[PDB]
RNA sequence: ACGUCGAUUUAUCGAGUAAAAUUCUGUAUACAUAUUGAUAAUGACAAUAUGUACAUUUGUCUUGACUAAUUACGUGCCAGCAGUCGCGGCAAUACGUAAGAGACUAGUGUUAAUCAUCAUAAAUAGGUUUAAAGGGUACUCAGA
RNA sequence: AUAGAUGAGUUUGGUGAUGGCUCUGAUUGAACACU
């Protein structure tokens, strides 16, 4: 598959940082996955650090390798989209072969199909990473002026990022409110609060805090992973 | 069987199957030590023919069994402390045990080059 | 109209029997049985509100491939609407008159749906079919008559007019038979309904249960055109034909048929009766003195207003579309509830069922109406207080899309003679083989030639009479 | 159960399915039997039903 | 909340598309389960007594 | 009782195995409720209670039965019209689950799992064409009709 | 093109009506190979009975059985006899069968189940060859009563031809049989 | 595995047309009849590229792609 | 190293990118420093981080089918192999050597045991004419 | 927790059944032999 050009990576960076456009709009604009747009910015930020710290870049290795891989320059010359930004995960519940008997003249919609697979399943209209595109397409069917539909799309996506940033803000703010940092001569003790009664109805609970009493050491079991699972 | 017949306990365990090495299977032991009472020869059954080297061993438990001597040539005789392991000589009735060749008194085949672990033989030690 | 829009439009109103209609769904068949034999399956609001939702629902399914409508008893299929109830409502002030106006809305809304139905629609005329029963049948591509069938529109006798779709079906009928059946309110029985043209096929009353079991087996492909689907059913209905009677002859044929075309071609009732008097008078070359004299006695015993009004729509009905017809009939029938003839005729001949004497029409006779008077103008002027009928769909057509499954009429025989040079007997066989042996083609075609054809170039050529 | 299984009432169904696709994938199916379109709209009648 | 939702579904109206596409079952068969005493039981017992005698 | 449902399940199998157009059943409230459910699912064609002789075939659904009093209750009988399509019966198998020796009851959590081809309890997942009937407080419903109504109950039979 | 100069495919070239180069593109496999014997007035006569399946790989499969005194002549008979007995096998989304099927052949009962995509061919060796040759990719099978090498193939091949047709079941009951998976993704996902 | 869904189809249709007919969808004529008529039939309503097989078999060794030593070799 | 060895059609096929050699890294570990287990104070012993430095073994089973993998020679129902079926009686792919091949590896095989295989005690979920299994009989308390 | 359900060798002149045995999978607070 093709790879973003060296210049294309800058077009994405200069768009999210300088123009401050939402990542969703940049993803839909260039048809680049939101997970890739976020990664390109992280990698670009490191380059700014290296260039700021006067570190030698691997330019000879970069130019030689970029000539061996197909590329997709963004901007004016947009011959094809980079990848599919509307890929939905195949939920195991939706993989079942179900032939539900219904009346001969029923209007079986995607909403009805989600309930058939399960009562807690959502339709594909809600599993998209940029669900604003559907609303944008619904405006074109009504023959709404194009650039006006683009205006609503930006406001919709721009407003959706605020809500996300607002949620994580309150979360992080509520996580530091439960920590009591007491400075001492050597270290800073961090006393975290928690409801010690949330141990389920029989003491067994995944999210409980403590070292479970009635368990022996599993170090002698096969396939006992002892490697760091998460580098946070 | 109706449900009422299953309440009264009609599903009893299947009849036990005799083990290959009862002396070892009974006490959950992988091997047992014993003193040879007799070292002789056994005759194979209908299809096979030859002479199988067998030894009447008295295990530490007290039972007397007939073990098989694997390999070519043995150095055990009356009043020899040899180790016994499970197995059987399929063409010899009554022989339901084997003898480890790298055992206490039984010595492994000296001129063995293939599958030395099965016969308790040390490496030739030529280039060593 | 969606499902909800139909569920809330045809909500059951108080007084509606739960089992007025009996619906059934077989493999490919959807039947509609009118279950009211105590009253000869007379249509009413309760019975119409149950059929409209089903028809709209079956139209959204690709499983239902053949729709059938039939009666319950062994005597009647649908013996007209409940016009007797409307008479009482009409005498309860203006608001009580609008109740009847809304009833005709349901009827016309249903009959329009049947006419523009997007699925094969069959109708078993196993019994008397009058009034509302004619609205559910004439607009269908298949109308099966039987030995028990009795067709008639006795609406001019009660002061009313041909109610539903008669202003679209009768005018574009071979010859002047339409206006005759409407004005005179003739009575056709048995195979005569099949020869006249009202019915498309003719089966026995006992072979209908076997026809349904077969119609349910027919499984058409989703890519077949509506034409193919009708062709498959037409061929199936003809497999159960046991043959028309051997002695029964065409009632309206030969002399009588010609007389109808010579006395029902004018636009004034005065001229029509004037022509009949000549035929009735002995010595006329027609030879129908018996029929003519009987017809006059029947015309002088009906509301003169309905005659003028009925004949008026027969000439205009030939210029309207099926959709525009129902809308006009709505405004047309709405002014009859206010008139005096309808309220008098219904109360005198149906509620009183022959008591107190005959109905007394406001104009005692036609001669009373002076020649220059035009009483047919008021009944064709839409008023503002009556909203225009809002049909369930937007389909319409000037001519029937598929009305060629019945016996060949004058229209089919004429064109066949212009495209070719068939002979007297060679032309009859052309229709027989072209019709795949349909019962009655040899007799029907022969009758048409005997009336509207001559021996132009001896035995070889055959041309029409009117030059 | 000695008698053989007669599938004569399904010749159209069976024959039509065999003509929908070609054995050699990627090629168009060959022309079907000349009778497949003759009885297309004449299905058998229900039999063996007391 | 979980109670009202469940109680609401167990007492919900039938689907319209499923009411307009179901064959009719006469109420004389699907609802006349009660079997009342024969109204003519007394008259029949008197007539049966004469016949048996 | 439940014994009537087992006799009814086996009878409808034998009737469809014999390719009979009509079939009779004892007139009981329990039998009628299951019959209506089968009709609401499209497995049978008609339902009508009458005498020991079947009604007129042509006017089956139009046949108006007489009142069921104590003078003729012993003779009443339910007449169901069987269905056959494509050289095969629509009601081939009617394997029961709840027998007189044991009444198998299912919970809403289990019916949700069985309705999608996954075993639960003493039941097995439903496949293409199969249909399960459950007796609940809201009448004899279908396993999928009982899932929308959020109720469980006695499992009567399984139709293939 | 010199491919078939033995004359074996000539007769088959007429019945099937297709090139010889295409007959070699089929997936053939000798599943069963029995050594039967018949006692006659001239001593035992030992024959080889072989069953061979021929499949196109995209929904066509055929089963052929033959025997002879030579093991080679028997395989050629079944091969040609299996390529002319090919039948279209319906499959859901070109990857699995419709619903569950259970067939019995004289004490050998086979039960086939349709599994979701990506499940794989978690079946025995004989069922793996047939499914792999017909185009089936996700399936589960179990032998309930007996595991006869021959009757297990006859039952399996007979189950693939006894799948419940969803369209016929629908017209029989008068109700739709909407496939949920096709509506959820707006089209079949092969 | 994943499935690509375009918003254009989601906006116009709601998945009802996929159930038309008998549940599986409206049937179309066989292949030996379509081109026989010079006119092709109307396009079937569905998402673009919605009949291509997905290669699940090739994902047998996907878990190995998550290791840190393999990821370096693939970059 | 335009060398060595193994086979064998004496010119073909292998050992073989294997080795040597060259270019890098510094993993376990060693040493050194700092922090830390603990604080009011107390460190038995060690962990963690950083820096520098070092390139160190093969072993075992299998090879008729089940079951992935071959020849040659010797022995001749002998010696022996074997989980099941079985192999060996003078031209043995099954025994014993040699080589090759298949596979696991600081482990590898064997023995013993448990679960599953086994719907092979079947509540879910079996069966009893001829294959293990219908009681000699049905009146009948308890019980279903 | 919605992917989870699998066989193989061996009775017969031969076929199809019934029915055990063994193998294939995982494991041990294990032991022994060669390492
Ligand atoms: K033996
Ligand atoms: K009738
Ligand atoms: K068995
Ligand atoms: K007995
Ligand atoms: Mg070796
Ligand atoms: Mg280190
Ligand atoms: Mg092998
Ligand atoms: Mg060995
Ligand atoms: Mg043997
Ligand atoms: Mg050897
Ligand atoms: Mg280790
Ligand atoms: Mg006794
Ligand atoms: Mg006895
Ligand atoms: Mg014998």
């Amino acid at each position: 598959q093709p790879v973003l050009s060296e210049g294309s990576r800058e077009i994405i960076y200069q768009d999210v940082m300088e123009k401050g456009l939402p990542i969703k709009a940049v993803s839909a604009k260039y048809n680049v996955d939101v997970r890739r747009v976020a990664a390109v910015i992280r990698l670009k930020e490191i380059e700014k650090r290296w260039i700021k710290e006067y570190k030698p870049l691997a330019r000879p290795y970069a130019r030689a390798v970029m000539k061996m891989l197909p590329q997709t320059v963004l901007g004016g010359p947009d011959q094809k989209p980079h990848e599919s930004i509307n890929d939905v995960h195949v939920h195991s519940y939706t993989t079942q072969q179900l032939f539900v008997p219904v009346s001969e003249s029923r209007e079986f919609t995607r909403e009805d199909a989600a309930k058939a697979f399960g009562d807690h399943i959502l339709p594909v209209d809600k599993k998209l990473r940029v669900p604003e595109l559907i609303e944008f397409q619904k405006d074109l069917l009504k023959e709404v002026p194009l650039q006006e539909a683009n205006r609503k799309f930006l406001n919709a996506t721009a407003a959706s990022e605020a809500k996300i940033a607002e949620r994580e803000a309150k979360r992080r703010q509520a996580v530091e409110d439960a920590i009591t940092r007491v400075k001492t001569d050597r270290f800073e003790f961090r006393f975290q609060e928690f409801n010690a009664e949330n141990v389920g109805h029989d003491g067994r609970d995944r999210n409980a805090v403590g070292w479970r009493y009635g368990v022996p050491f599993p170090d002698r079991k096969r396939s006992q992973i002892k490697i760091p699972t998460k580098v946070e | 069987a109706t449900l009422n017949q299953v309440m009264r306990g009609c599903r009893k365990p299947q009849r036990a199957r005799h083990a290959v090495s009862p002396a070892l299977s009974s006490i959950k032991s992988p091997a047992l030590k014993g003193v040879c009472v007799k070292v002789g020869i056994t005759r194979p059954k209908k299809p096979n023919s030859g002479e199988r080297k067998t030894a009447r061993v008295r295990l530490s438990t007290g039972k007397v069994i007939t073990a098989y001597i694997p390999g070519e040539g043995h150095n055990i005789s009356q009043h020899s402390v040899v180790l016994v392991r499970g197995g059987r000589a399929q063409d010899c009735p009554g022989v339901r045990y084997h003898l480890v060749r790298g055992a206490l008194d039984l010595a492994g085949v000296a001129t063995r080059m293939s599958s030395r672990s099965k016969y308790g033989t040390k490496k030739p030690k030529k280039a060593s | 109209i969606s499902t909800q829009a139909a569920a809330e439009l045809f909500k059951p109103v108080e007084g509606d029997e739960p089992e007025d209609v009996l619906f059934n769904s077989l493999y490919n068949l959807r039947s509609v049985e009118l279950n009211r034999p105590a009253k000869y399956n007379a249509l009413n609001g309760s019975m119409i509100r149950k059929i409209a939702p089903r028809l709209l629902e079956w139209e959204r399914s690709d499983m239902a491939n053949v729709i059938v409508i039939k009666g319950s008893g062994e005597k009647a299929f649908c013996a007209g609407g409940d016009v007797a109830a409307l008479a009482k409502q009409n005498a309860e002030g203006p608001e009580g008159v609008k109740k009847s106006v809304d009833y005709f809305g349901l009827e016309y809304k249903l009959n329009h749906l049947i006419s523009t139905y997007t699925r094969p629609y069959v109708a078993f005329l196993d019994g008397i079919t009058m009034g509302g029963g004619v609205g559910l049948s004439i607009h269908a591509p298949f109308r099966i008559a039987t030995e028990r069938t009795v067709f008639a529109m006795p609406e001019t006798k009660i002061g009313f007019f041909p109610d539903v779709g008669a202003s679209f079906f009768l005018p574009r009928m071979p010859g002047q038979v339409g206006p005759y059946l409407g004005l005179t309110s003739a009575l056709l029985k048995g195979v005569q309904v099949y020869y006249a043209g009202i019915a498309t096929h003719y089966l026995h009353s006992s072979s209908l249960p076997a026809l349904e079991s077969r119609l349910a087996e027919l499984t058409p492909r989703d890519y077949w055109t509506i034409e193919q689907r009708l062709s498959v059913i037409n061929d199936t209905i003809e497999e159960f034909s046991t043959g028309v009677p051997y002695d029964e002859n065409i009632e309206i044929g030969g002399k009588i048929r010609l007389a109808i075309d010579r006395c029902f071609k004018y636009d004034k009732i005065d001229e029509i009766i004037a022509a009949l008097k000549e035929e009735a008078a002995e010595g006329a070359k027609g030879g129908v003195q018996s029929w003519a004299k009987n017809t006059l006695e029947e015309l002088t015993q009906r509301s003169p207003t309905s005659l003028h009004v009925t004949l008026r729509q027969m000439r205009l009905g030939k210029s309207w579309g099926i959709a525009h017809t129902f809308k006009r009939e709505h405004q047309m029938a709405a002014k009859f509830m206010k008139s005096h003839d309808f309220n008098e005729g219904v109360t005198a001949l149906l509620i009183d069922k022959g008591a107190n004497g005959p109905a007394k029409w406001k104009p005692a006779s036609l001669d009373e109406i002076p020649p220059g008077a035009n009483i047919s103008e008021d009944y064709f002027r839409n008023d503002p207080e009556v909203p225009v009928l809002e049909l369930l769909n937007d389909r319409s057509y000037m001519q029937y899309p598929y009305n060629k499954f019945g016996l060949p009429n004058d229209y089919d025989v004429k064109e066949a003679i212009e495209k070719g040079n068939f002979t007297r007997e060679k032309l009859i066989d052309h229709f027989v083989e072209t019709r795949r042996g349909k019962q009655g083609v040899r007799e029907a075609v022969s009758d048409v030639l005997d009336r509207m054809a001559v021996r132009s170039k001896g035995t070889e050529h055959v041309q029409w009479k009117k030059e | 159960g000695k008698g053989r299984i007669f599938q004569a009432a399904k010749v159209y169904q069976r024959a039509s399915e065999a003509a929908a696709t070609n054995i050699v994938s990627g090629l168009p199916p060959r022309n079907p039997p000349l009778w497949l379109k003759a009885i297309e709209s004449i299905p058998p009648a229900e039999i063996n039903t007391r | 909340a979980r109670y009202l939702a469940n109680k609401r579904a167990a007492q919900a109206p039938e689907r319209l598309d499923e009411v307009f596409t179901r064959a009719t079952i006469r109420e004389s068969t699907a609802k006349n389960t009660f079997v009342p005493l024969d109204p003519e039981a007394f008259v029949k017992a008197e007539e049966a007594r004469i016949k048996h005698a | 009782g439940i014994q009537q449902i087992t006799n009814m399940c086996s009878h409808l199998q034998n009737a469809s195995r014999a390719r009979l157009g009509l079939t009779s059943l004892p007139n009981t409230k329990y039998n009628l409720a299951l019959a209506l459910a089968l009709h609401r699912a499209g497995f049978i064609s008609s339902i009508t209670r009458g005498g020991p002789h079947p009604p007129t075939p042509e006017a089956l659904m139009t046949y108006e039965p007489e009142p069921v009093t104590s003078a003729n209750v012993a003779t009443r009988r339910l007449w169901v019209g069987l269905k056959y399509w494509n050289e095969e019966p629509v009601l081939k198998e009617l394997k029961p689950i709840s027998k007189p020796s044991r009444l198998v009851t299912a919970s809403l959590e289990q019916l949700n799992r069985v309705a999608r081809g996954f075993p639960a309890g003493y039941m097995k997942g439903l496949q293409l064409g199969e249909c399960l009937f459950v007796n609940t407080d809201r009448g004899v419903l279908e396993v999928r009709e009982a899932v929308e109504r959020k109720v469980g109950g006695l499992v009567l039979c399984k139709v293939k | 093109d010199g491919l078939d100069d033995k004359g074996q495919y000539q007769e088959l070239k007429k019945r099937t009506g297709m090139s010889v180069r295409q007959i070699l593109q089929l997936k053939t496999k000798k599943l069963v190979h029995r050594r039967v014997v018949n006692q006659t007035r001239l001593g035992k006569i030992a024959s080889d009975s072989v069953m061979v399946i021929a499949g196109n790989g995209d929904g066509w499969l055929g089963l052929g059985m033959a025997k002879s005194v030579e093991a080679s002549i028997a395989v050629e008979k079944a091969t040609l006899l299996a390529i002319q007995n090919m039948q279209p096998i319906p499959r859901y989304e070109n990857r699995t069968i419709y619903g569950e099927v259970t067939t019995k052949v004289s004490g050998t009962i086979v039960r086939l189940n349709s599994r979701p995509p990506g499940f794989g061919l978690r079946v025995s060796h004989r069922i793996f060859e047939m499914c792999r040759a017909a185009g089936i990719r996700d399936l589960s099978a179990k032998f309930l009563r007996s595991r006869n090498p021959m009757n297990t193939v006859k039952a399996t091949y007979q189950a693939l031809l006894s799948q419940p047709n969803p369209e016929d079941l629908a017209i029989g009951r008068g109700k739709k049989l909407v496939d949920v998976r096709k509506v959820y993704y707006g089209g079949s996902v092969y | 595995a994943v499935v690509n869904m375009d918003p254009a189809y989601m906006a116009k249709y709601n998945g009802s047309e996929q159930a038309a007919g008998r549940g599986s969808g409206l049937s179309e004529p066989p292949a030996y009849e379509k081109t026989a008529d010079e006119k092709p039939a109307k396009q079937v309503i569905a998402n673009p590229g919605r009949k291509v097989p997905t290669p699940y078999e090739q994902m047998t060794f996907a878990p190995l792609e998550r290791r840190l030593d393999i990821a370096i070799f693939r970059a």
